[PDB]
């Protein structure tokens, strides 16, 4: 509610893996799903997936189903996702957004600050 | 899944103008449509999370309508702090899809 | 008369409402059914289609009973036209040549029993715009084959009307039990699944004999049975005299459907939405939980997997365009 | 044995009885039909309508097994003979193709599976003339598309044909209760609705699962569970012990109806008649009344209005007599 | 879960174990029928047909809504294209414009409905290959005529197709008394014929209202209840405690069919076989016998003459090679 | 079952009535059916019918049914038959045999001896 | 009636030799069939009594199996005292059949 920081802008060569976080306070963690969104910076905004902290359960979409794997660090309030097989299509910005409760709240709330995601050789 | 098709892509509108924002679903979606506005540099925010719902925070001047597969966002009295990008997404199925963005430019 | 806010409390949630229709004796029409078309007498080039036709009838009528250029075109003429005739027969007539004892008449066979007057159809008969589509729908109006002739090609068929006598205001409810909880555990209340309500009047109903039909219940008599004074109570508004059982060491309903709408027990299991995968807003308002197509078009319930219905698109009847 | 005296006057009715049969292992028989007749080996433009009728075919049964003026008249000729032919094959064998799993049989593919020759049927079968007519006003003659054949166009379908063992001496007599006026107030006996007899053997039976049938009953295994002796004692004559209830603040049935005969009470509520004003009524010492289609044609009671067999006239199946 | 050795030792015969099945809100498509088909251009030898066929077309869609060589040789071309256009819609949809309001649809619509590809449909609808036999057997896919147009000569038929819910470890066991002899006095166990097992959960279950299917019972809605601790301990196998009532003067089932299986109590009655006239051995250990169709075709017991599956050969169509 | 001993031969004129014996013990004598079965050397071993002991019970072949008639005699363990109407068809060899007891038993542990009836004038 | 077709009507082989006959039941008989034995002058003594089933005293040269449709006899190593008439017979339905028969002679 009060911060949904991420961690800063890294470099990873192709074809490896790297681990975003995001740091949620001010509200119950484990009830409200974080869903990460993608951005691409020319081509609009996309959605990757959701991880309900205080359950574990997870969703994903079909276009990243392998590209993406999500955690949900309740002891220290920090949520995560891991990408694989990382590409120079892969280098996006991606945001950690609030989700609702239950069914029919998958509007986001809040939003991460932005960092960028670079895959370069 | 589910498409969006959002209509204009770039609009344009001057100080003071009423103007509005349209999106569609490709299937119904019921009232689970949200409307976020986006700048250069900050993340998106939300104004309107259901059919016809603003959101805490949000100024009065954005308000939005609801019909069987069209839904709009108006904005009355534009002010130059309304430019940016707007996002329409549906969560009515897995995986959720967001619209093409519009682009406002205040003139 | 029925409180269902604290019926609902207790698990019971309204099913699909219905009225009670007695079938009386039915009417009898006998359609007179003559299976030879008019054709001319004159004998110049019809040769053996006749006779062929004839032969073609008998295949079909000793079961029952059991239990030149121009002139080739003349005869294919007749011979197509006694073809169209019999289709055309067989389709209005053909589950009662099909089926001779007890088969239900085709809407064309009711519609020729009274030339194509519905309007004649429904005050002759006595019938409601309502008793009609409920017979339709039951299937209830029938056929018999009572007299084969293999001399003069004919058959006469009954077409038996039932006579659906309604009750002044009586109502077939259905009362769908659903496990609720209660004191941090499972209960299911027991409470006949079909009621009749006439006024104050509750009565039991042994249903299982009738006909169910989207709009009534057609029975062939009264099963009405008089009704204990303890489950008056319970359906007039007193549970707490009403039967509940633990749901220990047997297997309970948790979800009900009514009228295309899901009544489910998300306290004892988790519900969700296949559609989404995310748990469906609960409150404690109310005992159960209510899902509709609205909301979600399919909803899972532990590991039950429930459509609350989908309309897909139309699609054309195929074939070959043959001219 | 039943004693339907004293039953009637404490308001039971004697019903419809029933012989009581039981439905064995089905023999079984299989049905080659070759969709394809034997054409003769001529070539004079049958090319193109074999094939069109071949493709034809295929629409019809890829859902089962996915479950110049001399030349043009033999084509249209033995066009129409190929159709007439797939008409009566279809008329014959068309709703087991369009219910390829447990579609009844059609009376002429049940004459088909016996040469036509029915007493060939009835004696290989077992089937005295009763049992014959009481499984065909049940539709348990059966079939199933068992083999479906693509290259050469045939299926061969099964034919079940049930196996019905007459309990000797056994009746499903049916007891149809009617409330009755007694002390200045009304009563209703509460008794089972079908009951079997079977010498002095009288026993309670659940025919719910049975396929009821005019002149006897179809019950899949024996049904007849032991009868307590107070109700047995009750049936037979000592009805002070029938267990009967008060019809206060519950529906009763106020009248049945017993092979084309109307039983009514008219003691607790008034009847009348609609062609003459109040031409019913009920004297004290009787508790039933018995009316039918001589006294009243449309009888009243209380509200409930009661309209019985009237036969209406016969009418002509009308359609153009083309020739 | 039950311990069916000691049941049948107190007469409980094992019968038919099906899966359980809840009928969910059924999916919907729409088949439009253009019932003309796409005729030629030509007019010089076209109007005649057409207006006739027109004709024809109004007597089959009124009572639904309601509710010169070369010259006569095109002539009959078209009429035959349009008469064998008409016999296959009728045959695929027919049975839907005979009793438009709900009626069982046939594989071939169940096919055009998907364009011919079962693939798709079990993808589509979620029907295991299991789920779509039940339903096909049990005539559960049911469609209605919701639009007629006489203008342009079409109808909509809406496809219902249901979704079933096939618990996961729910099964459906069916239980058949017999008679047993038992300290010289023959005994019947009172039990209900049909009970819910799933896991350790055992519950009654009411299908008098579910179709059953050879492989599954399809009930519209959860028809369990909570079952007697006592009854659960019997079946269980506590037989000690299970209801038993002596059968002095009453009739009770000597007899049980269990698919194809039939068990007798030879002890009570003497049983034999038809087709030889020699009893049947039993074992001191079994109080039941067991009889099939390998051992005996038909076996008499006492007086009662079951029969078993024999087969008879097969017959063909027996065509009247129309060529 | 230790054997089942027949009567002498015999020599009768056509159209008589005769009646055909098989003393059997070593066993319970009602338990088992006794089996009568011909033979003619021009086709081989035809089945007459059976008869129990301990009851009553026959049964026949049907081109045989008015020729046999059997008669058993718990007493002195000895069964019978009587053929009527004799034929000249009938000049052939009868036989006893002891059959198993139940149905799927009809098969002919032990036979008697060979003991032939003749028709001739 | 079923019949019992049993083939050849003669057969000869030498002694020690193994030796099939063959009889084929009309309609099925289940398991239920029989072979018996009979000399001229003697009466008929049963080897087979079930089709897989030897009778008792009988020596295990003689055997008999059940195929698919048919039933076979065979003797291991043929002796002459096993010469003379050998019937099957069938006992599933009345009236029961019995074969015409294979006189065994040696060579």
């Amino acid at each position: 509610a009060v911060q949904l920081q991420q961690s800063g802008a890294e470099l990873m060569r192709p074809g490896a893996s790297m681990k975003i976080s995001c740091k949620a306070t001010g509200y119950t963690f484990s009830s409200y799903w974080i869903d990460w969104v993608k951005q691409r910076p020319g081509h609009g905004l996309e959605w990757i997936g959701e991880i309900l902290p205080g359950s574990g359960d997870t969703n994903y979409n079909e276009n990243f189903k392998g590209k993406a794997a999500f955690t949900a660090d309740t002891s220290s309030n920090t949520a995560y996702m891991q990408l694989t097989s990382l590409t120079s299509e892969d280098s996006a910005v991606f945001y950690c957004a609030r989700g609702g409760r239950y069914h029919g709240q998958g509007f986001f709330d809040y939003w991460g600050q932005g960092t960028t995601l670079t895959v370069s050789s | 899944a589910i498409q969006m098709t959002q209509s204009p892509a770039s609009l344009s509108a001057s100080v003071g103008e009423t103007v509005t924002i349209t999106c569609r679903p490709s299937e119904n979606v019921h009232i689970y449509l949200a409307w976020y506005q986006q700048k250069q540099g900050k993340s998106p925010q939300l104004l309107v999370y259901n059919a016809k719902t603003l959101a805490d925070g949000v100024p009065s001047r954005f308000s939005g309508s609801a019909s069987g597969t069209q839904f709009s966002l108006k904005i009355n009295s534009l002010q130059p702090e309304d430019f940016g990008s707007y996002y329409c997404q549906h969560f009515w199925s897995i995986p959720y899809t967001f619209g093409g963005g519009t682009k406002l430019e205040i003139k | 008369i029925l409180h269902y806010e604290k019926l609902s409390k207790i698990g019971l949630v309204k099913g699909v409402t219905r009225k009670y229709k007695i079938k009386s004796n039915p009417l009898t029409k006998d359609i007179v059914i003559k299976m030879i078309p008019n054709v001319s007498n004159m004998s110049q080039c019809t040769g053996s289609v006749m006779e062929n036709y004839k032969t073609r009838l008998n295949g079909i009528l000793t079961p029952i009973k059991g239990a030149k250029i121009s002139c080739k075109q003349t005869e294919l003429s007749l011979d197509l036209a006694l073809s169209k005739y019999l289709s055309d027969l067989l389709f209005v007539f053909g589950p009662n040549l099909q089926d001779p004892v007890s088969n239900s008449m085709t809407i064309q066979a009711i519609s020729q029993a009274f030339g194509g007057n519905y309007e004649t159809l429904l005050r002759t008969l006595g019938y409601a715009t309502e008793d009609f589509d409920d017979l339709l729908e039951s299937d209830s109006i029938t056929g018999q084959i009572i007299y084969v002739d293999l001399s003069s090609y004919y058959i006469i068929v009954r077409v038996y009307f039932p006579i659906l006598t309604e009750i002044q205001q009586a109502y077939i409810q259905e009362l769908l039990p659903v496990s609720f909880n209660n004191d941090n555990s499972e209960w299911i209340s027991i409470v006949p699944n079909f009621i009749l309500v006439r006024n104050t009047l509750i009565s039991n109903i042994e249903i299982g004999f009738c006909l169910i039909t989207k709009r009534s219940v057609i029975c062939n008599q009264d099963y009405a049975t008089p009704m204990t004074n303890n489950m008056r109570e319970c359906l007039t508004g007193s549970t707490e005299k009403c039967p509940r059982e633990l749901v220990v060491s047997s297997h309970v309903p948790r979800f009900a459907l009514s009228n295309g709408v899901l009544f489910a027990n998300c306290i004892s299991v988790t519900c969700q939405c296949q559609t989404t995968g995310r748990a469906i807003s609960q409150s404690g308002e109310q005992t159960l939980l209510m899902i509709d197509n609205t909301t979600c078009p399919t909803a899972v319930l532990g590991n039950v997997i429930i459509s609350l219905g989908k309309y897909l698109g139309s699609v054309n009847y195929n074939s070959e365009g043959i001219a």
